[PDB]
RNA sequence: GCUUGAGUCUCGUAGAGGGGGGUAGAAUUCCAGGUGUAGCGGUGAAAUGCGUAGAGAUCUGGAGGAAUACCGGUGGCGAAGGCGGCCCCCUGGACGAAGACUGACGCUCAGGUGCGAAAGCGUGGGGAGCAAACAGGAUUAGAUACCCUGGUAGUCCACGCCGUAAACGAUGUCGACUUGGAGGUUGUGCCCUUGAGGCGUGGCUUCCGGAGCUAACGCGUUAAGUCGACCGCCUGGGGAGUACGGCCGCAAGGUUAAAACUCAAAUGAAUUGACGGGGGCGCCUUGAAACCGUAGGGGAACCUGCGGUUGGAUCACCUCCU
């Protein structure tokens, strides 16, 4: 865990889509915390980041659109 | 609920320093302040009931303060009461 | 006063008006007597899924502290203004004046 | 590219995507108590293995 | 499915029932040879029909019933009664006892045959005979309990313990006779009119009858008709229903 | 008088808490074409249904109403009912930090007042999808069911009402005390060699379990342990939350609430056989829905819709003294 958990402690990101690339699949979706091995707090803020990133098309929201 | 310079003007009006905060009258003020800006609030959101059960505990409060002064000094009290025109 | 994101797109074929649109805002916000920590362009950028049914169009931020009032001016003259073709607006925490990560790439 | 190696990786891709098992079970409406209970059951039925 | 079983309660509605000649009477659904027999007796010839080919059979057979009965082996909601009621001389005296899914169909085809039929005496689970002779306000009251109580004077006769039928339900019933009547108190231009009325309000019977004949209708009407629009669909009586009737079809 | 309870202030923190207003990508249906043509659709199979006026399919363009795939969790918020796309606007509460301040200001609470799922009602809109009722086709000994093709109310919205739910942790509120253990979540301090770590330290929360408690089941520092203050409620089973009266409600109904009369029980937990249909391998042993509120149908007990709860099943014969 502790690698990741260094992974929310240095960041709170939106705009960074290099690494929201690292936390979703190929047909648009979140990744589970879990599977991320994160923390849920970072979990919650990658999600309202995705869903402002999807809203401003910088990602899609499927693998079609 | 308060910005912390209308709670500087209501402290440095009913408290006896900048040192008091809650004294009965610094409480009983800011608690009035604040009941009477939330008016314009509940005006317009009527059903914010979640809302307005936070002022049914600010009014009640108001209450229960104002009627420990009452006994604990009719002076203080009555001016308090007469600056911030309670029991109205 | 609220520190603000501006974050909003303009369709590709008025990008070339977007100096004027950066000059109309950014007269609202220091005739606000706002201040701004960023202002900056993504140029022509490609689009996920299509919006309006266009492709490829024009990212601009700003990171602004300016009164309640006057958002809600730009706000409302991106619905007027139809060179604009979305447009988000968040509360942030604080003024931010570090690059965007899409200028940062650079 | 054979055709039935770009099948697999087509399969691969459906599989990862679970749209056969969503669309299976989008079938009906469901009063969410009977969902609700389903979870919770599953919660125990799970961890009643992780006692050895 | 049911048929009767004690001889105390059998003895009780073939009494009841008055079966002699000088009637016009014919049995439906004979069923157990216990509860046709007294009926087949009393009479000195007797009409019946049975669904059953195979219990039209079993009786037809019986020296006491085949030689004693005219029997037919058929759908009752086929049967031509109105003709029945000319080879009889006289209207009908319908009756008997059944399976009873039937019994919905049964009233309607009766109710074809208000002119034909001069009684019918039935038995019928409790529930749809507290409806069928519900008083206007009253839960128990609604739709077909309307029609009814507009074709006939309807009449509970005696209530049976569910013990007495031979497979015995849960569901206490009891035998109901009814009457169509001579002249109808309550005289309509048409019946579809009435049995769409009923339908409406009693598919929103919970609602203002504004929000229920008030739909067709308008309030002017239904306070120049009396009626007050507020009121829910089972305040009504059947009188106020056939003049909406009465006024559907006479302002159509 | 006091500062320990109570409470104010300053700084942070987390969060589907509420109210108001914008807005997005999927999706269904529908309309308008376009390409195109004998089928489609549906089931167990059928039928009803739709299509040669071109359906179905598939492309484009438009409409409209509704809901937020994924995150999402044994997870957060909320008095409870409940709260989940995104942004804004208003707004409630909570917790930690470190002081500062008031000075017992407290707890509980009959009446009272207000909030209060789902259903239903009231007034005026809306109506995509779904769907009581209804309608029609099937199935069945019958079928009212179970199946299908339709479909109104309703479901949505604003503004009134109702005021109930297995509204249940079936567990009143507040305060003190009393072994441990493994997690989760959210603050915080110190140490960090950093970044991980590692010492602490609040809050919330989950599962084990000691003592003790408990009819037993179990509960167990978030007690069902040990106790203090006040409130609510019960006094065998049915009759019956039923009558009647009062109150309340637009109406549904709600609410308060009998008695006669009737029975020797009624009941909770748990033990052993049946289970049984088995299931595995003579032997171990189970492929074997009930309800709640509410609204409507009504051959049944019943059937249907809405949403909540889990309390998801059996049944029981030949004698005896130290
Ligand atoms: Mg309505
Ligand atoms: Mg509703
Ligand atoms: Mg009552
Ligand atoms: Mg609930």
């Amino acid at each position: 865990f502790c690698r990741f958990t260094a992974e929310g402690v240095q960041e709170i990101d939106y705009k960074d889509i290099a690494t929201l690339k690292n936390y979703i699949t190929e047909s648009g979706k979140i990744v589970p915390s879990r599977i991320t091995g994160t923390r849920a707090k970072y979990q919650r803020q990658l999600a309202r980041a995705i869903k402002r990133a999807r809203y401003l098309s910088l990602l899609p929201y499927t693998d079609r659109h | 609920s308060l910005s912390t310079e209308a709670t500087a003007k209501i402290v440095s009006e009913f408290g006896r320093d900048a040192n008091d905060t809650g004294s009965t009258e610094v409480q009983v003020a800011l608690l009035t302040a604040q009941i009477n800006h939330l008016q314009g609030h509940f005006a317009e959101h009527k059903k914010d009931h979640h809302s307005r059960r936070g002022l049914l505990r600010m009014v009640s409060q108001r209450r229960k303060l104002l009627d420990y002064l009452k006994r604990k000094d009719v002076a203080r009290y009555t001016q308090l009461i007469e600056r911030l025109g309670l029991r109205r | 006063m609220r520190h603000y994101e501006i974050v909003f797109m303009v369709h590709p074929d008025q990008s070339e008006q977007v100096p004027g649109m950066i000059e109309r805002y950014t007269a609202a916000i220091t005739g606000a007597e706002g201040k701004i920590h960023r202002l900056e362009d993504w140029g022509r950028r490609q689009l996920a899924y299509p919006i309006n049914k266009l492709h490829k169009a024009h990212y601009v931020l700003m990171n602004v502290e300016a009164p309640q009032e006057v958002i809600d001016e730009l706000e409302t003259t991106f619905r007027f203004n139809d060179a604009v073709i979305r447009s988000m607006v968040m509360r942030t925490k604080h003024a931010v004046t570090e690059a965007s990560p899409m200028v940062k790439a650079k | 590219e054979p055709f039935d190696v770009a099948l697999r990786r087509f399969k691969r891709s459906c599989e990862k995507a679970g749209v056969l098992a969503e669309v299976r079970r989008r079938e009906f409406y469901e009063k969410p108590t009977t969902e609700r209970k389903r979870a919770k059951a599953s919660a125990v039925k799970r961890h009643a293995k992780k006692l050895a | 499915q049911n048929f009767l079983n004690d001889q105390f309660v059998i003895d009780s509605i073939v009494s009841a029932i008055n079966p002699q000649k000088g009637q016009a009477m014919v049995e439906i659904g004979p069923g157990l040879a216990a509860l046709t027999e007294p009926v087949g007796e009393r009479l000195d010839q007797l009409t019946v029909i049975e669904l059953d080919r195979d219990l039209a059979a079993r009786l037809q057979t019986h020296p006491f019933l085949g030689p004693k009965l005219t029997i037919y082996q058929q759908d009752a909601m086929t049967f031509n009664f109105g003709e029945l009621a000319e080879k009889m001389g006289q209207p009908l005296r319908v009756f008997g006892n059944l399976p009873y899914n039937i019994s919905t169909p049964l009233m309607f085809h009766l109710f074809s045959y208000t002119d034909a039929i001069a009684d019918m005496h039935f038995m019928l689970q409790k529930e749809v005979v507290n409806r069928l002779v519900a008083g206007p306000n009253s839960k128990a009251y609604g739709r077909l309990s309307v029609m009814a109580q507009y074709y006939c004077n309807v009449i509970p006769v005696l209530e049976v313990p569910p013990s007495a039928f031979t497979p015995p339900p849960k569901v206490d019933s009891a035998v109901v006779r009814l009457v169509p009547h001579a002249t109808m108190p309550h005289p309509v231009k048409d019946v579809r009119v009435l049995s769409r009325i009923t339908t409406e309000a009693f598919n929103q019977r919970r609602k203002t009858i504004r929000n229920s004949l008030g739909n067709l209708f308008s309030v002017e009407v239904l306070t120049g008709m009396g009626i007050d629009p507020a009121m829910r669909a089972e305040n009504i009586s059947v009188a106020q229903y056939c003049q909406m009737a009465n006024y559907l079809a006479e302002n159509a």
